[PDB]
């Protein structure tokens, strides 16, 4: 799954991009028949012929939250199985939703605390009372057009 | 250890003549890395326990290498900044005339200087340099001297510089062609084109005593309305601002008189045009089209 | 009056524009920002001061004018993209900060902030940057910008080094720094003047200077320059405003013509590194179209006649200018394009009878060949009168051509003839770079004597300039013969530009007088700083510009003359024979051809294998007449010599084209030679005509005749022992005894061990006056050894005539036998400083001697040298200029066969 | 560059002190040495978007 | 177009000349106008000199002054004054009225949470793209946080397979030379020939190797050392290619590219002057586009008697394949709207992206020097997906019911690719 | 090496090379070498190693001694007379006339060529071989190369 994720995606082939649904477009088609290659789903196009619901899942302002079970394999009961398969299909179907999506696969994986410290603003008055040694100069590197002193 | 006593023997000054009749030490790839390569061989040898075969025969040498490094690591020095010194003061024959204490000073050290060169040609020896009495503090007199006097020449050239500052354009040795050969103005106009913007030569009176104009590298010719007298400026840099000063007041009179001539041409329906064309030919190109 | 013509011209058309469109669009408040954002100009002539009568405002910003006498500086079309950069640049300055426009080199960067800077009359300096960059000189120029009130500017300041960048860019962020006091509002007045730090003291700081930074920058001046996007010109505008100030008229139409035309000639045209199709060239055509249509009016009025084709002029100044730099291919393509813009006219030329009458009789008694139109020989002296042409303009012209073009007879056939029309003598000193040090080139001085000595082209120059003899009476061209690179020709700049005065490291100044060509012969023209090939103009030679029936024609005459009375005679009778066989088809040129699609090490080159064929048939004339006069009684008869000629022909031919190839494309030949010959040819089953000679009275005898098997003493069975007879070697043995009686260089190129010593030294027992020495070529070798074997062989350098160098033993001829001859190493230039001297001393008899800068020639000396194929590791391909001497001689491994009889 | 290289190399030398603390206000660009930037605490600031 | 920097310098300039020209105009300390300020001075200064200076393409600049032509007018001191005309359509952003500091900062601080786009004139799924570029990137820098002969191997001889064989570099003529289509046509395929053998010459070297059979040389050692990294080798870019590709997509655009010579040059050697006008070249295919259009109008300037200056383009896009193929007219296809779509010849604001175009039409006509109606637009047409290079420019009308600067400030355009 | 030397009757000869040596130390290696085999009439086993080599014209010395004898310029005019010295002292103690400064010379170079064995010790084969033929092909035709497994 992780092998398909990062470059198993980019494979190239030679047919099979017909356009089924007028919803789904001859990109996602292709990437469809990429994905069909992993054992993973074994059957795409079948899955999406019927349930047209997914065709409305398919102009979601946020089609990450809900995602139809298009995979038809052994059930992932466990959150992590569901979540890596969810993030492949959100990469093969509305990739611009795929890291709001990592999100999730993140969180599923480390609770939903992980990034909310990041989402606060920092104080420093923890960090270099304690976490900073003296002999340790603290920089601050700022982006050109702004200053952080 | 030997060998090093043979070769020592050997060594002459090398010595080659001059341009005023005198000589010059060019060898001093052979009289440094050999002398060094020595001096660390002798320190390894006597630094090593067995010198029951040289038990006192490197302290008598080493002291010997040790003053040859010191004579000839200053009498280099001084040899360079000499002929560097005699090269610019037997250039232009007015630097006689502009600093004279510094003429005399370099007059006295050149005059040791030549006894001492007459007395190390006189019996060429690398040991018959070591015989001189008082030779190494009498070399390190005529360097605190020649770097005085070099010192000297440096601030003299800044403050002549500080003056008329179009000087800091041009190099030391065109600066001082310039202040020297200034008694005639023949070599003065090879710098005039990176010291002004197009003034490639300064027209000279009959006696190139009194400055009347301005020259262009083509040909254009600018007439002052009040030449520069040099017979009443010397000091060359002082009438060189006279000349600036009356460049920018003839211009600024120029180009007055032609927007009053061509006033005329603005506000006129006809034209003549050999009238337009005499105007053309009057003024110069900046003024012409700057009064358009 | 041209010039102020020209610029009157120029600022009426702009004023014109200004008024009619920028004014005219229903305004009539004179503090509408419409009128408020040109260039005004306000003069007061009461205000006392010079420096306070005219007031010259851009938007808000008012500037006094600098009354500096700029003289006559060349002015700029005013292009709105000029207009906006006048705009930016007054903003910057008004802010007190520093203009840095940047963008493509090409688009008038430097060419707009000097024109600002002299429309504000202020002295303004440029600074090449790049290369010729000067870091000790800046301390004291920017205290001269700051206290004297300069302009100050830079030219593609990327293009500097990053250390000097970096401190460059400390003492302008001081500078700018220091200036942007200037406008505190607290310090509005300057009770106190501003002072900076530059060379640890306080220098004044003038409100009225600037710094300008033109790039194509550091995090310091990121807060202190107004940065400005020039990309592209109105090419359109500044050609239609620079052809009506020429007097064209309609020349909007022309501009709009010719813009696009050029914006083609860098698409459509294969790209070269002379080919320039910038701005600069657009005005250079244009002002030398303005000339060529004001020498029409002329000459049509001493019979105002303003009725002539411009479109004509236009295109005859655009071919007299891109024709010569053409490469012979996209000539069509520079014609097409040219009837593509221009529907309907027709590029014409002037003769120069004169000159071709002189150039006819030149080469008649040079024994070459001549043409003045489509025949033989037309394109040569076309490039001939291009040459003259480039002569009459610059004084540096490069003529560039692949090895093999006719170039350097070129040169020498029109001094030759401009010497006999103009009455002037012409001298032509042939100097050869990389084959001496640059330090010996130009001159040194030793440090601890400050004693100058002149180089070979200072000492040369110099010469030239002192009228010992003459000055002006003669016309000296210096040559370079020699492939260029920047290591020298950098030092030849300040000669090549307009300035024409060479500097030297002693201080001194060499103006050459206007009699002086400085003309370089390359090849290559790849390893060259765009600065040279820009200051001079060129014209390209290509390879079909000499064609091989003039190289024909050229041997033919040679042959009926200059002897090798009777030896010419056999000649001409032999001359005779040979006529039907180089008539452009038949058998030589076919041969030739088809020789052109075989593997050959040390790749083929038409003057190589015509070269070998000529000094082939010479030895054979020279055979035929030493077996005339073998026998006093019954001579050498006419029919027989027709028949040994025809064969030994055949014999040179298959020996000379696939003399450097293994047995298989030797046999190729021959089959191909079997198919198109019509002479009688041996007749064998399947035996090569490579295993055949033609001997005395004609017959194809077979090299097996010759191959005398013979017992060796017990004794010696060593390599110091002579060669055991073979096919190979009593085939090479003729070979080499053909190829060394003319004295002419030869190499044999051979895997390691195959035999090439052995067989050359055993060639050279033959000879009973040739002295061998024995030189090994290898890495990190340079001309310096065989100045030293010449030192220990050539002991004479006697001058009746000249400097004559010759060996000690007398009636000798040394052969140099520099095995490897290909190994030294080749310089990051793409060449070998060894092969291009033993090229020059070859070709041209001769060198220059470093001590005494002198032309000494060789009276006794002669090259053989060998080698390894070129594609075995550690080898390098030798240079075509060399290669066209020396034939070279492939001997591979002996057969299983010849290793039996061996 | 140079003197930012030479203080990384001197605050190798142990400063007793303990409420020393040396902030470097910094600009991300890569002509800043490696051997600081591996030395010490970094810390990142960006512009709020919006 | 490009990543500018519009640092905190531009806006102190700014407000230093709002200053310098506020104050010479109004001499009198209090309310002057709402007319009297120079506005005209401020739109110029802020276009040409310190917002406008780092400004190179001509389209950005065209940006730049709808932008302060919109803004910088008298109606915004009415109180009424939209400055974003639609953020939802029918969500807009009205000016706060008041003269003093204190209530436009209220304001500032009491903007909705919610942002958009279409805030900044932008269409409003530019977020959208914006997303999947930004994932595409995460997933490329995880790709980069993860004996190889047998891995490289397998995929060179892949290559070496999918990429088509040598080419018929075999267009020679001798009256043809006069059509400019065959001599931009033959050089193309030259260049692509050459192409073509290296990267074959140097993919066989690159899969003999990976069997372990011959001893790598530098140059195939450092060849071998991009393709592990996945980075595209120096050595065979010679034309333009988008910032940042990989070997992959590099292959298969070459492989479509040598496809399209080997018709072209199949073409060419069924008729040689007659079919490569008839015939339907992607100008994305191709090393160098816009000389394509150069020949183009060459060969028109040449069936007639015209100049080449005397030409105008003028674009047609033909419903599906209509196969016209006028005496001028020339198919180009593979173009597409961006942010835009064409019914017959007009446009419309569209918010779908990547609308295709198929068969452009590109005809030259004499030109009669007369200006065009204030109805058309221009639009740039690019050659990558990164508009860093310039082709040419299309004029296209437009409905009657939008306007040309929401064209000019959407960011409408035309790709090649 | 060292053990055949020996016991062939071969006075071993080394260079004691360090990072400070240059052309001109090895060229005094060289002189002192060849006044060892030439004069005096002492064989001498010269043997180096690859790392007894720094600089390219250790190569071009070895590649002008190993082929055809003597080395061309390797003796100054000083130099030049130093050796005629030495080789006219060692032709008189063999007992050979006295005739020119050729033939001295020359029956220098033949003792040389009959009392001078050059030994060369280097690593396994690597492009480090191909250079070392490249700019000395010597070493691939004048020695003959024994692998040593
Ligand atoms: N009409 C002709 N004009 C010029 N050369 C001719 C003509 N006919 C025959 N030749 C021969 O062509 C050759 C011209 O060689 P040239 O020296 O001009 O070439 P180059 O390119 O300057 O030389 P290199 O290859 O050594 O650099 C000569 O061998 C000359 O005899
Ligand atoms: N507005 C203009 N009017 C006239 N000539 C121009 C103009 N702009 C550029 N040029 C010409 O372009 C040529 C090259 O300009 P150059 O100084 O090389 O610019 P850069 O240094 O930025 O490349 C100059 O010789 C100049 O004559
Ligand atoms: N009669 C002969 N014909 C051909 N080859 C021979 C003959 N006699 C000897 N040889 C071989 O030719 C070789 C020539 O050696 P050498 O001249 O050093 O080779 P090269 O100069 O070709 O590199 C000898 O090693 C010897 O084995």
């Amino acid at each position: 799954e992780f092998q398909h994720f990062l470059r198993g995606n980019e494979i190239v082939l030679s047919a099979g991009s017909t356009p089924r649904i007028q919803g789904l477009t001859v990109e996602q088609a292709e990437a469809v028949v990429r994905l069909s290659c992993l054992p993973a789903f074994k059957d795409l196009i079948a899955k999406v012929q019927a349930d047209e619901q997914f065709g409305i899942w398919l102009d979601s302002s946020s089609p990450e939250q809900t995602v139809p079970y298009l995979w038809s394999e052994e059930t992932p009961a466990t959150p992590i199985g569901q979540a890596i398969h969810r993030l492949l299909l959100i990469q093969a179907f509305r990739p611009d939703r795929l890291l709001a999506m990592a999100h999730m696969f993140v969180s599923t994986n480390l609770g939903e605390s992980f990034m909310s410290i990041m989402e606060q603003p920092l104080d420093l008055t923890h960090i270099v009372g304690t976490e900073v040694k003296p002999n340790t100069p603290v920089l601050m590197c700022s982006v050109p057009g702004y200053d952080a002193s | 250890l030997k060998q090093i006593r043979e070769v020592w023997n050997t060594y002459e000054l090398d010595l080659v003549n001059y341009q005023n009749k005198c000589r010059l030490i060019r060898g001093w790839d052979d009289l440094f890395n050999k002398v060094k390569e020595h001096i660390n061989s002798v320190s390894a040898m006597k630094l090593s326990p067995y010198y029951k075969v040289f038990e006192e025969d490197a302290l008598s040498w080493e002291d010997k290498l040790n003053r040859i490094m010191a004579l000839f690591d200053v009498w280099i020095d001084v040899q360079r900044r000499w002929v560097y010194l005699e090269g610019i003061f037997t250039g232009s024959a007015d630097i006689k005339h502009l600093l004279p204490v510094e003429t005399q000073r370099f007059q006295s050290i050149s005059t040791e200087f030549l006894a001492l060169m007459k007395k190390v040609s006189k019996s060429p020896l690398v040991m018959d340099v070591l015989n001189i009495q008082g030779v190494q503090r009498s070399l390190e007199r005529l360097a605190d001297l020649l770097g005085k006097i070099q010192k000297a020449l440096g601030e003299y050239l800044e403050r002549e510089r500080s003056s008329f500052p179009r000087f800091y354009f041009v190099g030391d040795e065109d600066l001082l062609e310039i202040i020297g050969n200034s008694k005639n103005v023949a070599k003065l106009q090879k710098h005039f084109k990176k010291m002004f913007a197009g003034v490639s030569s300064i027209i000279l009176n009959e006696d190139n005593s009194v400055v009347l104009g301005i020259s262009s590298r083509e040909g254009e010719e600018v007439m002052f309305k009040t030449p520069v007298s040099i017979t009443e400026h010397p000091k060359i840099n002082e009438w060189l601002t006279l000349v600036e000063k009356e460049m920018r007041v003839t211009l600024a009179k120029l180009l007055a008189e032609s927007v009053t001539e061509v006033e005329i041409f603005g506000k006129a329906t006809s034209i003549d045009p050999n009238t337009y064309i005499t105007w053309i030919d009057k003024y110069q190109a900046q003024l012409v089209v700057l009064s358009a | 009056r041209r010039r102020k013509l020209e610029h009157l011209i120029t600022e009426l058309v702009h004023q014109r524009d200004v008024t009619r469109s920028l004014i005219k669009s229903k305004i009539d408040n004179a503090k509408s920002f419409e009128w408020l954002s040109q260039m005004r100009f306000y003069f007061d002539p009461k205000q006392t001061d010079v420096l306070q009568q005219l007031s010259i405002q851009m938007a808000n910003a008012k500037f006094n004018y600098g009354f500096e006498y700029l003289g006559v500086q060349d002015k700029l079309v005013q292009t709105p993209l000029t207009d906006r950069c006048y705009l930016t640049m007054t903003q910057a300055l008004e802010a007190r900060l520093g203009g840095s426009p940047f963008g493509p080199a090409g688009t008038g960067k430097t060419e707009s902030v000097k024109a600002l800077g002299h429309q504000l009359g202020r002295f303004v300096l440029v600074f090449n940057c790049d290369e010729t960059f000067d870091f000790q000189a800046m301390g004291r120029i920017f205290v001269g910008l700051c206290q004297v009130g300069a302009w100050g500017c830079f030219d593609e300041f990327n293009r500097l080094e990053e250390r000097m960048l970096s401190a460059v860019s400390q003492q302008v962020q001081c500078i700018q720094e220091a200036l942007r006091e200037h406008s505190n509002p607290n310090y509005d007045k300057t009770s106190a003047p501003i002072t900076c730090e530059l060379l640890n003291k306080q220098v004044k700081v003038s409100p009225d200077m600037a710094i300008f930074i033109t790039m194509n920058l550091p995090d310091n001046l990121k807060k202190l320059f107004r940065s400005l996007a020039m990309t592209k010109p109105d090419r359109q505008l500044i050609a239609q405003v620079m052809l009506y100030s020429q007097g064209f008229r309609t020349a909007e139409v022309l501009a709009n013509k010719i813009v696009p035309f050029f914006k083609l000639c860098d698409e459509q045209l294969s790209s070269q590194s002379h080919y320039d199709f910038g701005l600069r060239a657009l005005k250079s055509v244009l002002v030398s179209a303005g000339n060529v249509k004001r020498e029409r009016i002329q000459k049509i009025k001493r019979e105002i006649a303003e009725n002539l084709p411009e479109q004509e002029i236009l295109i005859q100044s655009v071919c007299e200018t891109m024709v010569p730099k053409l490469v012979a291919e996209d000539i069509p393509l520079l014609f097409s394009l040219l009837s593509d813009v221009f529907p309907g006219v027709q590029y014409h030329r002037g003769e120069m009878t004169a000159l071709r009458e002189e150039l006819k009789k030149v080469c008649q008694e040079m024994y070459l060949t001549y043409g003045d139109g489509e025949e033989v020989g037309g394109m040569w002296v076309e490039k001939v009168l291009q040459l003259y042409q480039i002569t009459q303009i610059n004084h540096g012209l490069m003529m560039v051509g692949p090895s093999g073009s006719g170039k350097s007879m070129a040169w020498r056939v029109l001094l030759k003839a401009l010497e006999r029309l103009e009455g002037v003598e012409g001298v032509a000193h042939i100097i050869d770079p990389k084959a001496i040090s640059k330090d010996h080139l130009y001159g040194t001085l030793d440090p601890n004597t400050r004693e100058w000595t002149d180089g070979l082209f200072t000492h040369v120059l110099r010469k030239i300039i002192d009228s010992v003899r003459g000055e002006l009476q003669k016309r000296q061209w210096i040559v370079f013969d020699g492939d260029v690179d920047p290591e020298w020709v950098e030092n030849l700049n300040s000669v090549l530009d307009d300035n024409k005065l060479l500097t030297l490291p002693n201080g001194e100044r060499l103006s050459l007088p206007p009699n002086v060509r400085i003309m370089f012969e390359v090849q290559d023209l790849k390893y060259a700083t765009l600065a040279t090939v820009s200051r001079c103009g060129m014209v390209w030679f290509s390879e079909d510009v000499l064609s091989t029936d003039m190289i024909f024609n050229n041997f033919l005459a040679r042959l009926r003359s200059i002897p090798l009375s009777p030896m010419l005679q056999i000649q001409r009778d032999a001359a005779t024979i040979m006529q039907p066989y180089f008539t452009s088809n038949g058998l030589v040129t076919k041969a030739l051809e088809h020789a052109f699609q075989l593997e050959h090490i040390m790749d083929l080159t038409r003057l190589r294998c015509l070269g070998s064929l000529f000094s082939m048939l010479h030895q054979a004339c020279r055979n035929v007449a030493q077996y005339n006069a073998n026998h006093p009684d019954f001579p050498m008869q006419i029919e027989q010599l027709e028949r040994y000629i025809q064969r030994y022909l055949v014999y040179a031919i298959l020996w000379s084209l696939s003399g450097d190839s293994r047995l298989k494309m030797r046999a190729e030949l021959g089959e191909y030679i079997r198919r198109i010959t019509t002479v009688p040819l041996p007749t064998a089953p399947n035996i090569p005509i490579i295993d055949y000679e033609v001997s005395i009275s004609g017959e194809w005898s077979p090299w097996q005749a010759k191959v005398p098997q013979i017992e060796v003493e017990t004794h010696k069975v060593a390599a110091p022992d002579v060669v055991v007879p073979t096919l190979d070697t009593v085939r090479h043995e003729a070979l080499l005894y053909t190829w060394l009686a003319e004295h002419k260089p030869l190499v044999l190129c051979g895997p390691p061990g195959s035999g090439k010593t052995m067989t050359l030294f055993s060639a050279l027992r033959a000879l009973p006056d040739m002295e061998v020495v024995g030189l090994n070529f290898s890495s990190a070798t340079t001309p310096e050894l065989l100045l030293k074997t010449f030192d220990h062989y050539c002991e004479y350098r006697r001058t009746p005539n000249g400097v004559v160098l010759a060996p000690v033993q007398l009636g000798k001829w040394l052969v140099l036998f520099c095995d490897e001859i290909n190994l030294p190493d080749m310089d990051k230039y793409g060449t070998q400083r060894v092969i291009s001297f033993i090229r020059q001393m070859v070709e041209h008899g001769g060198f220059y001697r470093t001590s005494d800068q002198t032309w000494v020639k060789l009276e006794r000396i002669q090259f053989v040298g060998a080698c390894n194929p070129p594609t075995d590791p550690g080898r390098k391909p030798l240079s075509h200029r060399f290669l066209r001497h020396v034939p070279v001689v492939y001997v591979d491994y002996p057969g299983p066969a010849s290793l039996t009889q061996i | 560059p140079g003197w930012l290289m030479q203080l990384e190399k001197k605050l190798h030398s142990l400063q007793p002190h303990a409420c020393f603390r040396l902030f470097l206000t910094m600009e991300i660009n890569p002509k800043v040495p490696v051997n600081l930037l591996r030395a010490g605490r970094i810390f990142v600031f960006e512009p709020p978007p919006g | 177009s490009k990543k500018y920097e519009f640092g905190e310098s531009d806006l102190r300039s700014a407000c230093d000349t709002v200053d310098t020209w506020l104050d010479d105009t109004a001499k009198g300390r209090q309310n002057i106008s709402p007319d009297k300020i120079p506005w005209s001075a401020l739109k110029t200064l802020m276009a040409q000199s310190i917002y406008g200076g780092r400004v190179d393409n001509e389209f950005d600049q065209r940006l730049l002054n709808t932008f302060l032509e919109r803004l910088f007018t008298t109606r915004s001191f009415d109180s009424e004054f939209k400055l974003a005309c639609k953020v939802d359509g029918h969500k807009d952003i009205q000016m706060p009225d008041g003269i003093r500091r204190e209530e436009f900062v209220q304001w500032v601080e009491l903007l909705p949470d919610t942002q958009t786009p279409s805030w900044l004139g932008l269409p409003n799924n530019a977020e959208r793209v914006l997303l999947t570029t930004q994932g595409v990137d995460m997933i490329s820098k995880m790709l980069k946080m993860q004996a190889w002969m047998r891995t490289l191997h397998t995929t060179a001889s892949n290559w070496l397979h999918l990429i088509p064989q040598t080419l018929s570099h075999l267009k020679r003529t001798v009256e043809n030379i006069k059509d400019p289509l065959f001599r931009f046509f033959e050089r193309e395929v030259k260049m692509g020939a050459k192409l073509l053998q290296d990267v074959r010459q140097d993919l066989a070297d690159v899969v003999q190797v990976c069997e372990g059979k011959k001893k790598q040389t530098n140059y195939l050692r450092t060849l071998i050392n991009e393709l592990v990294k996945g980075i595209l080798p120096r050595s065979w870019s010679h034309y333009t290619v988008p910032a940042g590709m990989t070997v992959i997509q590099w292959v298969s655009d070459f492989s479509e590219r040598i496809k399209q010579l080997q018709n072209i040059s199949l073409a060419a050697a069924s008729g040689g002057a007659k079919e490569l006008k008839n015939i339907h070249v992607c100008l994305g295919g191709l090393f160098v586009p816009e000389a394509y259009i150069t020949a183009t109008r060459q060969y028109v300037a040449q069936a007639n008697s015209w100049s080449l200056e005397e030409l105008c383009l003028e674009v047609n896009v033909t419903t599906s394949q209509g196969a016209t193929l006028d005496a001028c007219s020339f198919g180009v296809t593979g173009l597409k709207l961006q942010g835009a779509t064409c019914n017959n010849n007009k446009l419309s604001l569209s918010n779908a992206i990547s609308t295709a175009l198929p068969l452009t039409q590109l005809r030259w006509v004499k030109q009669t020097n007369t200006e065009k109606k204030a109805s058309v637009v221009t639009l740039p047409v690019y050659l990558n997906f990164t508009r860093a290079d310039l082709i040419f420019t299309v004029d296209f009308e437009i409905a009657t019911k939008e306007d040309p600067r929401s064209f000019y400030e959407r960011g409408v355009a035309v790709l090649c690719t | 090496s060292r053990f055949v030397a020996w016991m062939n009757g071969l006075s071993v000869y080394q260079i004691k090379v360090h990072r400070k040596y240059t052309g001109e130390d090895f060229d005094e290696d060289l002189r002192t070498v060849l006044r060892r085999s030439g004069c005096k009439n002492e064989k001498i086993a010269f043997i180096m190693d690859e790392s007894n080599v720094l600089d390219s014209g250790f190569l071009e010395r070895m590649n002008t001694l190993l082929a055809n004898g003597e080395v061309p310029g390797l003796f100054e005019g000083d130099e030049y007379a130093t050796l005629m010295t030495q080789c006219k002292e060692g032709a008189q103690k063999e007992g050979l006339m006295l005739d020119s400064h050729e033939e001295l010379y020359k029956w220098f170079t033949s003792q040389v060529i009959r009392n001078l064995h050059v030994v060369f010790t280097m690593n396994p084969s690597s492009e480090g071989l191909k250079d070392r033929a490249a700019t000395s092909p010597a070493l691939f035709n004048r020695c003959v190369l024994n692998w040593f497994g």
